[PDB]
């Protein structure tokens, strides 16, 4: 659904 | 032991450049354009920032998801603002270095529409005065202005986040000496300004959520900012959004 937002959230910065 | 503002301070994201060719000349659908696909750098970078607030990753991933897709616009025209009261006191708007909303550029046909509610979030702070300090502890309340109707899965965290966020305010305002009544008067004026950013945000996203519609206009949307617009349109049609007030 929302899967970009979600990738930036979840990764590691 | 930093101060919390301190830790505010140090995560502000870099100035990003548009990459605005000005040998080719103006147009509002070309300013337009480049102005959605930074749009979209600057909210992949409001990700990053969001994420080092002190407090913030504590909440529920679908929560911090919610407050970013909420806030999206409340933090990008506050924090434009904040940019475009730094660098003049004229009716500038300085979304890049590189690209810069002039007096001309204001007179490009439908350009005055969406820029003159930024341009009223700058004004206000010149109006207000607000210091740096002031500016950073309400552009991370801006973050935290909105919830779901049944609210968050983290609500009561959320509720302490927003409340220390509150009290960061107050000291950022203490911190400009003035008597108690002054204080009690600024502090009314800036969770007055922080209310009014969502009419600001309803009059932006009105126009945002049309011309992101109407595929006749052909105006592109970044992947970030397509995503936040595609989840956010039936939020708004559902009523499913509870808009957080100081004021009545
Ligand atoms: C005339 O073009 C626009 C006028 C207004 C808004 C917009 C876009 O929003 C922003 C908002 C802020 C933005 C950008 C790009 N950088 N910054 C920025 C943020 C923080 C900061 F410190 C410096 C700069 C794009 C929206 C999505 N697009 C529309 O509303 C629509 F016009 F396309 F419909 C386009």
């Amino acid at each position: 659904e929302n899967a970009l937002l979600r990738y930036l959230l979840d990764k590691d910065d | 032991t930093p101060t919390l503002v301190s830790l505010l301070e140090v995560i502000e994201p870099e100035v990003l450049y548009a990459g605005y060719d000005s040998s080719v000349p103006d147009s509002t659908w070309r300013i337009m354009t480049t102005l959605n696909m930074l749009g979209g750098r600057q909210m992949i970078a409001a990700v990053k920032w969001a994420k080092a607030i002190p407090g913030f990753r504590n909440l529920h991933l679908d929560d911090q998801m919610t407050l970013l897709q909420y806030s999206w616009m409340s933090l990008m025209a506050f924090a434009l603002g904040w940019r475009s009261y730094r660098q003049s006191s004229a009716n500038l708007l300085c979304f890049a270095p590189d690209l810069i909303i002039n007096e001309q550029r204001m007179t490009l046909p439908d350009m005055y529409d969406q820029c003159k509610h930024m341009l009223y979030v700058s004004s206000e702070l010149h109006r207000l005065q607000v210091s740096y300090e002031e500016y950073l502890c309400m552009k991370t309340l801006l973050l935290l202005s909105s919830v779901p109707k049944d609210g968050l899965k983290s609500q009561a965290l959320f509720d302490e986040i927003r409340m220390t966020y509150i009290k960061e305010l107050g000291k950022a305002i203490v911190k400009r000496e003035g008597n108690s009544s002054q204080n009690s008067q600024r502090f009314y004026q800036l969770t007055k300004l922080l209310d009014s950013m969502h009419e600001v945000v309803e009059n932006l996203l009105n126009y945002c959520f049309q011309t992101f519609l109407d595929k006749t206009m052909s105006i592109e949307f970044p992947e970030m900012l397509a995503e936040i617009i595609t989840n956010q349109i039936p939020k708004y049609s559902n009523g499913n959004i509870k808009k957080l007030l100081f004021h009545q």
